[PDB]
């Protein structure tokens, strides 16, 4: 019943004591933490608490949006030698640095998961040609749908796929995803492999990645310009925010304190020094 | 647009050698996997070998132990399959299997591929 | 009155009892006690096998030593377990299983010791790499070590030969095998065996994970670290040594999906 | 099926025939039928960090001496 | 005229004195005079499949003899 | 009515079902059904150690042949289940050890094939030696047989070999392998398998013994003897051959005193 809006515990007047009672003494061998409020170890006088730890609720912690990937397609002329460029992005928080470390303050999660997309376009080549207003297709493929191979091909029929037109210059797009974990929870850190090597078996086909549970964890999403060939190039960054909604976690893990290296919880030399130079007796 | 393009010809005498070859574009992300498959005339498709995301830790299979080659070129994004002592079992299409993997059987991009032909 | 004290512990399981005199009191990890599966949980059809007494017993694992040199040594579990009686045979037995700990380690010392050792429980202790190459690469082989479980290391030395990689964690110590800062390791279940206080560290850990049920041979739910905060010394000598052993106990441990025997390539 | 809930006011307006005094209430109403479109209530539990601070089997008593 | 109908709440917000808790609804309101042009509700009845699975004449008891 | 019949026939155990179509009813041994020991007839003070699902499923031994030479076959319980899954494994991690049995033997073949096999249950099934020198010297080793087990003989043949004896059991066939005629072995639970009827044998044996709870690696408490009665016959052939397969459920197992595992000298 106590809400995250609630006024702290009030500081009680205490006045001077000399009794056999003991808040000041402890043992941090036992794991716990010697539970004291200023009232225990020296005079206080009364306090009405105004503070609340409104904000620093779960939900409220990860209240903001935040830039996951930035995915970059092209709309080039017709006569051109290279495809036009359409990309298709591994959908994981693991690719930026900042939501991670955020993500990571704990073991497990579950969020519902809300995706706003921000497109900017601009033109390449020097030249004062011209290219109306594009849209943009943002085309989630979930595991094992058809990945497009083409700009033009099949797949963007999406009779199945949840895909968004985005028209540019209007708001930024955004899309509600739930909770669509295969477990009962997300996990940030697997400390085991998705394979068993088998000794009836060669190494190599019992053999796989240390700390991933399936590849393929949750699809991959399909950006691709959905006007035709414009005789100026025009290039587009799309640009995915995150917002974990409705947001649960568990059990609390070290902050990381060096630099991220690939996506894993493997740490690159050069970065393991964290802490700065201070002397012991200086303030 | 992950493109993955094969290269390496097939149409060598019994014994020789070739390079088989492998442009990779799009976003990789290194970390994983990159390998190589081949379908076989009229076989299953089976896994022929894999090297490490840019690590040139690999395997082989057993039915091509030795005898084919493996290796990588990150530099120019580029995996490569030198096979020496071609064979009439070996005579098959190969295929360009590097993305995501984690081991040697999971993928999310393939190629689409080339034919080998190891002829007497 | 009758002398009932928190140093003085008598912990029972199976056919196995551990006694103590010098003890911190007792870590239940988040405060949940280990537990079977309730059917508001459950998640395989089958009838689970709760092998209790046959596996819920406390198993001594090999004595590590401890010296003034030590930085630190690590464990996982179930890994840890996976040749201990039943517990093990079971373990291959079957395709999912889950089960707790009673963890509880003894390092004993003279009341002219000194030194602090901070036994942590890490759910889903993820260990670092030794390659500046190649991410996520250490093998099987090198992340279950067994009973004889690992250590921590004082510096981190890259892996070179890409002719053939060793594969195997580097865990640095100060950041706790993880790139994060040993002072946060509080936030993790815990009891640090000071010398001059206590002689063992008892930590009961419920089953943890993000599944109800999960592989036991393929994934590893605990994790149990042991690092000297304080450095050992003795008297005024150059080298001295004490040991320390564990005694782990699964609890309330269940398996499901029972076919034939899993031999894992571990070496 | 409006939800209205209370505000926490905090910068008061010289007002208690409108604002400032008079409980301020706010209406929201969801426009889907999936729960993971409506919007983040805020309005969430607070709990006792005991959990972590003290994962002791027996009490701890502030007062006394810790071990006994 | 609105319809407010019950959301099957999935990933539950750490509230029960707004979200999580006490059930939470969705409004819904036509705006056209033709029932096309209405949103589909997914509130849609599941049934028997053995007008598939079992086509038989004489009822089909898993426990005894198929042909009798 | 419905259709139910006694050759109609789905036994489940476990993960494990047995159907069959053509049955001959069941035997249930001295109509005692297989229990767990009850508090009035316990011995051993410690908690007994129950696999349950673990141990209690169908274990299928491998199939042997029939032919018109065939004199007989035989197998020992708990022997014959020593290396099946975890009622072995907890077989081999137990002082003591008490279990009974659904044995189901399972031999079909054509309405043109004929003769029939007599499955018999004996408690105690003690078999006689094969010298004429030495009583009751048959090696461990012989006594033994695992799931691959024995077979009866048409002619008793001393062992003459005083240098190294074989020491093994010489079964006569007519002797019921233990001094006594064939024709009485019908004083023992059993059913015979007549092929113009059935296609099987079950058996569902109870624990029996002169304690609550015995060692197993030491004594069989059952005996499974099966000898032809009618010689087999198929059409006017001169080498017929159909096989025999079978399957044995340990049931209500239960061990007690848990220590190290032991791995006896087998061969
Ligand atoms: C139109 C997009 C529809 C679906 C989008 C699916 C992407 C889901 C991403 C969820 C990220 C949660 C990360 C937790 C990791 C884990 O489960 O172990």
């Amino acid at each position: 019943a106590a809400t995250s809006r609630d006024a702290l515990p009030n500081t009680e007047a205490s006045g001077p004591t000399h009794s056999k009672e003991i808040p000041a003494l402890t043992a941090v061998e036992t794991g716990a933490t010697n539970p004291l409020v200023p009232s225990d170890t020296v005079q206080t006088r009364h306090v009405v608490q105004h503070r609340s730890r409104s904000e620093s609720s779960i939900e409220s912690f990860f209240a903001r949006g935040a830039c996951v990937t930035i995915m970059t397609v092209d709309n080039p002329a017709s006569t051109t030698n290279k495809d036009k460029l359409f990309a298709v992005w591994k959908i994981t928080y693991k690719d930026t640095v900042q939501l991670r470390r955020k993500l990571e303050f704990f073991t497990y999660s579950r969020f519902d998961m809300e995706l706003t997309f921000v497109v900017t376009a601009n033109f390449t080549e020097t030249n004062n040609g011209h290219a109306l207003n594009q849209v943009y297709q943002i085309m989630y493929v979930p595991p094992g749908a058809p990945v497009p191979e083409k700009w033009d091909d099949y797949t963007w029929q999406t009779s199945s796929n949840p895909s968004i037109f985005y028209t540019y210059g209007t708001a930024p797009a955004r899309i509600s995803v739930p909770y669509v974990g295969i477990s009962n929870a997300y996990s940030h850190f697997y400390d085991g492999f998705s394979k068993v090597p088998l000794k009836d078996q060669s190494a190599a086909l019992g053999d796989s990645l240390y700390g991933a549970a399936s590849l393929n964890d949750f699809g991959i999403l399909a950006v691709r310009v959905v006007n035709d060939h414009n005789p100026t190039k025009v290039t587009s960054k799309i640009r995915v925010y995150l917002k974990p909604k409705h947001i649960r976690v568990w059990c609390p893990r070290p902050p990381r304190a060096v630099a991220y290296y690939g996506p894993g919880v493997d740490y690159k030399d050069g970065t393991l020094t964290p802490l700065s130079t201070k002397d012991l007796t200086t303030y | 647009q992950v493109q993955l393009q094969e290269s390496g010809g097939g149409s060598a005498q019994t014994g020789g050698s070739l390079r088989l070859s492998c442009a990779a574009s799009g976003f990789t992300f290194s970390h994983g996997y990159m390998a190589w498959f081949r379908q076989a005339p009229e076989k299953e498709r089976e896994w022929v070998a894999c090297v490490r995301t840019s690590g040139v830790s690999a395997y082989y299979a057993d039915s091509v132990l030795g005898r084919f080659t493996i290796s990588q070129d990150n530099a120019k994004s580029t995996l490569y399959l030198q096979m020496n002592n071609l064979k009439p079992e070996d005579t098959a299409m190969y295929y360009c299997a590097a993305t995501s993997i984690s081991c040697s059987s999971g993928y999310m991009f393939w190629g689409q591929g080339t034919q080998v032909t190891v002829s007497s | 009155a009758c002398g009932y004290s928190d140093r003085v512990l008598q912990l029972t399981l199976g056919n196995s009892t551990i006694t103590t005199q010098e003890a911190a009191n007792s870590v239940v990890a988040y405060g949940r006690w280990p537990e079977y599966l309730r059917d508001s949980e459950a998640n395989p059809v089958d009838q689970p096998t709760e092998p209790d007494v046959a596996a819920c017993r406390f198993y001594t694992l090999d004595t590590v030593s401890w010296t003034k040199e030590s930085r630190g040594w690590w464990w996982k579990l179930p890994d840890a377990l996976r040749d201990m009686g039943l517990f093990g045979q079971n373990m291959y037995y079957h395709y999912l299983g889950r089960s707790g700990y009673t963890v509880h380690v003894q390092c004993n010392a003279s009341k002219f010791h000194q030194g602090a050792l901070g036994v942590f429980a890490v759910p889903e202790m993820c260990l670092a790499g030794d390659s500046n190459t190649t991410t996520m690469h250490t093998s099987y082989q090198n992340a279950n070590p067994g009973e004889k479980g690992g250590t921590f290391t004082g510096t981190f030395t890259p892996d070179n030969n890409q002719t053939s990689p060793a594969r195997r964690f580097c865990p640095v110590d100060y950041l706790l095998g993880n790139g994060t800062l040993l002072g946060n390791a509080f936030v993790f279940p815990h009891q640090i065996i000071n010398l001059r206080t206590n002689n063992c560290a008892t930590l009961v850990l419920p089953y943890v994970n993000s599944l109800s049920i999960d592989s036991m041979v393929k994934h590893n739910n605990w994790g149990i670290a042991i690092l000297p905060l304080a450095p050992l010394n003795f008297a005024s000598e150059s080298s001295p040594e004490i040991p320390i052993t564990l005694t782990i106990a699964p609890m309330c441990c269940e398996f499901n999906g029972l076919r034939n025997i899993t031999l894992p390539r571990l070496q | 099926g409006a939800q209205v809930s209370s505000q926490k006011v905090g910068a008061h307006e010289n007002s208690n025939r409108a604002y400032g005094g008079s409980t301020i209430n706010y209406t929201t109403i969801n426009y889907y039928r999936d729960s993971a479109s409506n919007a983040a209530s805020k309005q969430d539990f607070s709990q006792d960090p005991s959990k972590f601070t003290e994962p002791i089997k027996d009490v701890l008593i502030k007062t006394a001496p810790m071990l006994n």
